[PDB]
RNA sequence: CCGGCGUCUUUUGACGAACAACUGCCCUAUCAGCCAGCGAUGGCCGUGUAGUGGACUGCCAUGGCGUUGACGGGAGCGGGGGAUUAGGGUUCGAUUCCGGAGAGGGAGCCUGAGAAAUAGCUACCACUUCUACGGAGGGCAGCAGGCGCGCAAAUUGCCCAAUGU
RNA sequence: CAUCCAAAAUCGAGUAACAAUUGGAGGACAAGUCUGGUGCCAGCACCCGCGGUAAUUCCAGCUCCAAAAGCGUAUAUUAAUGC
RNA sequence: CCAGAGGGCGCCCGUGAUUUUUUACUGUGACUAAAAAAGUGUGACCAAAGCAGUCAUUCGACUUGAAUUAGAAAGCAUGGGAU
């Protein structure tokens, strides 16, 4: 017996998946960015969901509350980090103002091509990888690493690269 | 605890009395336990009247108080 | 017979309201009465009230200014908390924004906005828009 | 084996406990031994604590003190008179805790005599000390009535503590 | 009688993890409580490093090159509780465990003329056989002949180098104090007043320094010196002061900017 | 209504007690009568072994005629009905074969045009039938 | 001349063992009265136990519990916790950690600081294995594995290197 | 698992045969004004309903849809339920 | 190494109350296993995860980190004095 390691779901498929609503704003996505399959589509909304729930839990309380001031500043921070939202944003209703392509943007796979190291997402998916991309020094063959608003400016190509 | 009865010799009957919540309808109710006493032959308060008990060693089979004073 | 004193005299000024007339009378008066009345006119939805003497129980009058839209009583006097103010505040009254909750505290009598400040919840009273 | 428990017994709702449970070797009867008057023998049992106590059989001795003058001397136990718990008991002279009986009474005499140099201290003994009537009328024609205060069925030795006038004039009445 | 123990049942105040191993170990009987200790073996290995694996700290300790009290061990498992002086001769260190501020054992490092220094705390007092009056400390050890000014719950200054007892401190009025488990562990202040509850347990206020003041148990007091100028044995490395959440947030965010 | 004083509790917990059981949505649940009544001892599938094949008709307003199999199970030894539920598929059931048997949708009324069955045969000797059906595997008399 | 081990008895911290109690717990009244010859409730004196106690003997008293659901029956190892829910809740817990109980079914016992131990013992009952039949044994709900069972579940593998004892 | 196809010296895709499936297309519910076969039969259908030679639902082919290395089916339980 | 003066706290006990006095509720504080959950830090390549690691640049440094919150009743202490 005796295993102490976690399982945990990232991904939920929505409720009533035959509303032709719902279907043009899959689509729309998947193309566009070159996604697999919807399965990444929800996971990032699932990840948002949570982050949109403390914040909503946050904003209800009054000022001066220990739950707000550390907690408020937490979720501000990992915001600023990847590029979601800007410096100038503190409110804690900015970060219910996200939304799911704003993730998606930040993706390795889409960062890729909009620095002009590909010619479409498709071909950056591909160029990941195939092992020749790096995110700074460090090799990553994952199109789903979501990228530093530091770290992509130093993207460059692997050193194992003959593009590079 | 009150008094529930007088009877037997040197044992009394007390009565507590107290409160219990639930949740879900968010109302208390009334639970009272009736317990058994060793009154020492010093006192011998009548039915209605308030007592208070201490912790002792067993006694009989149901008795574990004892009688520290009389109200 | 009346088992809240509240529940008497909250009906009537609800009711007057619905109908737009600019005076009620109240039958019994207590203690209580007045303190929540006195609340509601310093927020202004209250012209002025009197209290009259018979030397048995008094006969509250009031005016309205027709600012309320409505005066409710929590009967069973539930008990309200420093983080559920939050719960009541949401859920019986129409907003967060213009929403009173009025409070018993061993303090006094006051709006929820008050209560939270002082740092002490309690038992629940009464509500108004 | 034999229990102490309260779990094959009523409760005060007058329904009955049920079990799930073997009984245990930490609660535990043993059978009671006899004490009586005869050959003194002596059988130990090992205990739970991991050492012995000792089961008094037959003893007609006793180590018996007189009240008052903090004092003490062995006589022989001869008859049990009495006992609170049965009158069978006091037939077969059983000896448990709280059983007037009767001893020698030799000893006592001996040293209440004794209680140049020794001369002058017998006097001043004398001096400021009573005894009561229904004791020393007993004391004189040698025996006594006295009460066994240690327990003998778990020490194997019989110790008890003579009755004086309060006491001794209750038990009297009894017989 | 438990001769086992499970790595969650057992404090991570030892630091253990939820994963690796499944077992943890149980210490012979000491000085010291199962939840209050901590055991030879997670010292040397996972602090100190000396060892890497198990076996290693049975080579270490068996043959011998470590003591505590000032005296030689040949025990694998022992407890290190609280105020106690481990000394390894090799390296020429002197460890003094203490609480450290966050609930942590401190392992603090002395000068070698304090490490003859203890202090421990006084539980009861008794007279024993031949009218000889003995104080029975929370360590266990027995101090025949104690002054006749000693009270429960007293600190005695305790010689190492030879077994004696000097001069004592009271826990009488304000004095300099900290305070062992109940999760203000580690923490310094004043003794602002003793609050009485008979039959039960008794409360006492503590105010440490920059104000805040706070409640523990009379139980949980363990006396250090008369005065904070006055100590006798040295401090952790937070001085018993304590900070809030954002402060620490703040902190650990400056530092990893460097 | 309802009571809302202080003490009011054990009215209302009593109320709830006694109202449950005028619902069929908790008896369903805690009675054991409705686990006993239901064939397969409240299993999600059992065996039985092929009796007969049963010719069953249907109802009014379509008429047809429906394939069935009159089953005994092992496990309790009561007899049941079931359908095929496969095109031209009565062949690939055959006397005395082991044979396991499955509800179908709604398991407290009896589907359309079938009375009384609520049973579909899944798998005939543990091979999927469907698979028979739309060929893959070919039945085994080994 | 000194060092390190080892042991008797006494003493008390620790590691545990054994009792007791405050508060809390699913359904059912087409289960409403339950308890005392042979202990039910209590007092008195003893007996026994490591110890308190109707735990038990003898004597004396007539109590104890109940619609705020006793008593009886059905389902169920208990908790931490799992699933699902905006909230309130709804439902699960055989199972890694903690606590209890058990080792085919029952009872009795020795030894030991600790056991009513079951890869310890004694007996009976239901099974079951050897025997040139005079006798002698066996207890997997320990790991694999086999038979049976049911809709349903792994290798007669390797190692003490790690983690503990 | 990772790192590599020499550091002097070490492999390999073009139908990229190294070839994705499981359920659906009358309504509820995303997708056929199809073509052949069957003709209240065979069967489909949780439910509403399809089939009596003019089948958008059956039995086949093509076409398109949803999820995807996962997808159907059964039973229990929770949400849906302010039933 | 202060006679007197009222004393002023601390400690223990004795005596005195016309009738002392409590509780729910609330604020604050004590006392409370881990795993699990909420949560802080951290590029295990990301991720479920973990409690690790990271840096100069060597014959170590960070006083390295491993925060913190919740967790039914019931019990504990102390403010408040409306209901």
């Amino acid at each position: 017996m005796r295993n102490y390691n976690n399982f945990n779901r990232v991904w939920k498929a929505p409720r009533r998946p035959f509303e032709k609503e719902r279907l043009d704003r899959e689509m729309k996505l998947c193309g566009q960015y070159g996604l697999r399959c919807k399965r990444e589509i929800w996971r990032v909304n699932m990840t948002l969901s949570k982050m949109r729930r403390t914040a909503r839990l946050l904003l209800t309380l009054p000022e001066n509350h220990p739950r707000r001031q550390l907690e408020g500043s937490a979720i501000m921070r990992r915001c600023h980090d990847y590029g979601f939202l800007e410096e100038e944003k503190d409110k804690l209703d900015y970060v219910l103002s996200l939304t799911v392509p704003d993730i998606l943007e930040r993706r390795l796979q889409t960062v890729v091509f909009k620095h002009g190291l590909a010619k479409s997402v498709h071909h950056a998916r591909v160029l990941i990888l195939q092992r020749h991309i790096a995110v700074a020094k460090q090799i990553v063959t994952i199109p789903s690493f979501i990228v530093r608003v530091s770290s992509e400016h130093h993207i460059a190509f692997a050193d194992a690269s003959p593009f590079g | 605890g009150v008094v529930h009865s007088t009877k037997m010799k040197r044992s009394i009957v007390i009565r507590r009395d107290y409160l219990h919540f639930i949740r879900k309808y968010q109302r208390y109710q009334k639970r009272h336990r009736s317990l058994t006493v060793h009154c020492s032959p010093c006192f011998d308060p009548k039915p209605g009247d308030e007592v208070i008990v201490g912790q002792c060693r067993p006694l009989s089979k149901t008795i574990r108080y004892n009688v520290l004073e009389v109200v | 017979t009346m088992m809240s004193v509240l529940a008497n005299a909250l009906r009537c000024i609800a009711s007057a309201e619905r109908r737009g007339k600019r005076q009620v009378l109240i039958r019994p008066s207590s203690k209580v009465v007045v303190k929540f009345l006195q609340v509601m006119q310093k927020h202004g939805y209250i012209g002025e009230f009197e209290i009259i003497d018979d030397h048995r129980a008094g006969k509250i009058v009031v005016n309205l200014n027709g600012r309320l839209n409505k005066c409710g009583a929590i009967c069973p006097r539930f008990d309200c908390t420093t983080p559920d103010f939050e719960k009541w505040v949401k859920n019986i009254l129409p907003s967060r924004q213009f929403g009173f909750v009025v409070l018993t505290t061993s303090l006094g009598i006051m709006d929820h906005e008050e209560a939270r400040a002082r740092n002490t919840g309690g038992k629940v009273l009464g509500f108004f828009y | 084996g034999i229990v102490r428990s309260r779990l094959h017994k009523r409760k005060i709702t007058g329904g009955k406990t049920k079990i799930h449970r073997k009984r245990m070797k930490a609660e535990l009867g043993r059978l009671p031994a006899h004490t009586k008057l005869g050959a003194r023998r002596v059988s130990p049992v090992r205990a739970r604590g991991g050492n012995f106590k000792l089961r008094g059989l037959r003893l007609d001795t006793g180590n018996f003190a007189w009240s008052t003058e903090a004092i003490a001397q062995r006589a022989r136990i001869l008859d049990v008179v009495y006992n609170a718990t049965s009158n069978e008991l006091v037939r077969t002279k059983t000896l448990v805790k709280n059983c007037i009986v009767v001893v020698d009474a030799a000893p006592f005499k001996l040293w209440y005599a004794k209680h140049d140099e020794l001369k002058r201290k017998w006097m001043l003994r004398r001096e400021n000390h009573k005894i009561e009537k229904a004791v020393a009328d007993q004391l004189k024609e040698g025996r006594l009535l006295a009460r066994i205060t240690s327990r003998p069925g778990q020490t194997a030795r019989a110790d008890g503590a003579l009755l004086e006038g309060a006491e001794l004039q209750f038990y009297l009445k009894k017989l | 009688t438990k001769k086992h123990l499970k790595r969650l049942y057992a404090p991570k105040d030892w630091m253990l993890s939820k994963l690796t191993g499944v077992f943890a170990p149980r210490p012979r009987a000491g000085p010291h409580k199962l939840r209050e200790c901590m055991t030879l073996m997670i010292i040397i290995r996972n602090r100190l490093k000396y060892a890497l694996n198990a076996a290693e700290a049975q080579m270490i300790l068996r043959q011998g090159l470590v003591c505590v009290d000032g005296k030689p061990r040949k025990d694998t498992k022992y407890p290190v509780g609280f105020m106690d002086v481990v000394e390894i001769p090799r390296t020429g260190d002197r460890f003094r465990i203490l609480y450290d501020v966050k609930g942590r054992f401190a392992l603090v490092k002395v000068g070698e003329a304090e490490g003859n220094i203890k202090l421990l705390k006084v539980e009861n007092v008794y007279t024993s056989t031949g009218r000889i009056p003995v104080a029975m400390t929370h360590d266990g050890h027995r101090i025949r002949y104690p002054d006749p000014r000693t009270h429960r719950g007293d600190t005695l200054v305790y010689n190492l180098k030879e077994k004696k007892v000097v001069d004592l401190i009271k826990s009488s009025n304000g004095k300099v104090v900290m305070v062992t488990g109940g999760a203000n562990r580690g923490r310094i202040g004043e003794i602002m007043s003793i609050e009485r509850h008979p039959g039960a347990f008794d409360i006492a206020r503590l105010k440490d320094a920059a104000g805040h003041e706070f409640a523990t148990r009379a139980s949980n007091i363990f006396v250090i010196g008369k005065d904070m100028q006055s100590v006798p044995v040295t401090l952790p490395k937070q001085q018993g002061l304590r900070i809030n959440v954002i402060q620490e947030r703040e902190e650990k965010l400056i530092a990893a900017e460097a | 209504t309802k009571a809302n004083g202080q003490h009011a509790a054990r009215k209302l917990v009593r109320l709830r007690r006694k109202n449950r059981w005028a619902d069929k949505g908790w008896k369903k649940s805690h009675t054991f009568v409705a686990q006993k009544a239901n064939p397969f001892g409240g299993s999600s599938h059992a065996k039985g072994i092929v009796l007969e094949k049963i010719g069953v008709g249907a109802k009014q307003p379509n008429s047809a005629i429906r394939k069935c199999v009159r089953v005994q199970l092992i496990k309790n030894d009561k007899k049941i009905i079931a359908f095929v539920p496969n095109d031209g598929c009565l062949h690939f059931i055959e006397e005395n074969d082991e044979v396991l048997v499955s509800g179908f949708g709604r398991s407290g009324h009896a589907v359309g045009d079938i009375p009384g069955v609520r049973f579909k045969i899944v798998k005939v000797s543990n091979v999927g039938l469907y698979a028979l059906y739309r060929q893959k595997k070919e039945k085994p008399r080994n």
